[PDB]
């Protein structure tokens, strides 16, 4: 449900 | 010192342990340490670095919007005053939590950017230059509001030029900071279209570049691309 | 200090902020400066001193677990010598380890314990106080573990005689503190018939004094009585 | 898989 970034 | 007394080898044993243990804020402090014997790290060195204190900020990144949330409803109309404690804790956090990223922006400044010259670093490290300011960018209110954000921008931006001229769009250090600028686009910088295009055309060009790909290159890729997508899905 | 300056009613407020953020430490060194305060603590008050330290020293407890045992592994025929690292860093989460532990028998010595007059409290904490010891036994390897357990058994049993006088069978401080006797029996005490009969009779006796509750007391003395059940199934 | 405790 919350953006991904990595 | 705290670190300066211990072997260079003996801290990166440590991170790693601490790695398997999920102690987090030991294995940056054990990375930092690493980093002030003022030698170049290694790749598996820079993921050990950027693992630990990616987990530390993420920890207190999470804490500071549970309080930041409940910040925001004492302030809508008919919500009781409760005082000064919820914006206390909030600034207590977000003061640690800038704390840990002026430690990272450091350790980058002095002086991991300076001496990496292989894309493969160099990239990396500005990507995590562009992630602390971003980092940043999220709590920050005030008059710097905007020079933080440019400089989260202009990191990330030296990052993609440079993995666009020296790596091949598949490689996971070109996917990630891909999908971590175009999310800098869509929530810290208001261009979700420019958000969407950066992450719509990061997959396409890494998918037309999967055949040159062994299995397991291919495994590593896809699943950066699947964040990618992720997002897409998440934002149209 | 650091709470001295801190209002008693604020420190509360920002343990049960901490709660909702998932930070246990915060959480533990405001209820930890709330309990310096030096007046007694309520019910809900209780529950946010044992949830805080329970939460820290669980982290420190399941690292330590991890890096015993690489370190026992690296003790084994066969393992290659790979210096002193794991030793000392395992000594480091053990000694920080140690050190919450020996903090909140502090403040259980320092004063909960001695102004605690109603069952519901003396119970818990003395039921803390074997907690702590017992996590204390879980690393001693020298001249003191005995005394170590037996701190930890003369706790809970004074726990356990005041809960069998004061307290219905099902109520949850009692339901708990045999949980965790019986858990200190089995992996302790070296006494799994004792472990095994503790649970047993407790969980029964709890089943035959459900009919006396409302459904809110119900479900919660059944949730914990599900541990008991749980450990009835793991050792039998 | 690990016994339980309060
Ligand atoms: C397991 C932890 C350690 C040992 C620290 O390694 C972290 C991971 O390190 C590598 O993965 C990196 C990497 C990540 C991978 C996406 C994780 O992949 C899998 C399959 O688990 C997430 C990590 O945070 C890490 C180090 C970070 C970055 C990111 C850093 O920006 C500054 C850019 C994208 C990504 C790159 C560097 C990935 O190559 C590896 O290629 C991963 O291994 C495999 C089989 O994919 C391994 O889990
Ligand atoms: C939600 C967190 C806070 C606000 C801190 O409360 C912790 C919890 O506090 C109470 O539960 C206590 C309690 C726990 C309950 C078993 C949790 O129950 C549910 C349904 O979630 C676990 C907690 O660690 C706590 C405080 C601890 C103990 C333990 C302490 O030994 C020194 C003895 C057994 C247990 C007792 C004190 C329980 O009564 C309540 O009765 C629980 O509420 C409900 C509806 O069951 C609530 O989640
Ligand atoms: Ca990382
Ligand atoms: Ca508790
Ligand atoms: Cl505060
Ligand atoms: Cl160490
Ligand atoms: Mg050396
Ligand atoms: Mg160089
Ligand atoms: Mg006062
Ligand atoms: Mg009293």
């Amino acid at each position: 449900k919350r953006r991904k970034s990595v | 010192g705290a670190m300066g007394s211990m072997e260079r080898a003996s801290l990166i044993q440590k991170a790693k342990l601490a790695e398997q243990a999920e102690r987090y804020e030991d294995m940056a402090a054990f990375m930092k340490g690493a980093v002030e014997k003022g030698e170049e790290l290694s790749n598996e060195e820079r993921n050990l670095l950027s693992v630990a204190y990616k987990n530390v900020v993420g920890g207190q990144r999470a804490a500071w919007r549970v309080l930041s949330s409940i910040e925001q409803k004492s302030n809508e109309e008919g919500s009781e005053e409760k005082g000064p404690e919820v914006r206390e804790y909030r600034e207590k956090v977000e003061t640690e939590l800038q704390g840990v990223c002026d430690t990272v922006l450091g350790l980058l400044d002095s002086h991991l950017i300076k001496e990496a010259g292989d894309a493969e670093s160099r990239v990396f490290y500005l990507k995590m230059k562009g992630d602390y300011y971003r980092y940043l960018a999220e709590v920050a209110t005030g008059d710097d509001k905007k020079r933080i954000i440019d400089s989260a921008r202009s990191a990330y931006q030296e990052a993609m030029d440079i993995s666009k001229k020296e790596m091949p769009p598949t490689h996971p250090i070109r996917l990630g900071l891909a999908l971590n600028f175009s999310v800098f686009h869509y929530e810290i910088a208001n261009s979700p279209e420019e958000a969407i295009s950066l992450a719509k055309t990061t997959f396409d060009e890494a998918m037309a570049d999967l055949h040159t790909l062994s299995e397991d290159s291919y495994k590593d890729s896809t699943l950066i691309m699947q964040l990618l997508r992720d997002n897409l899905t998440l934002w149209t």
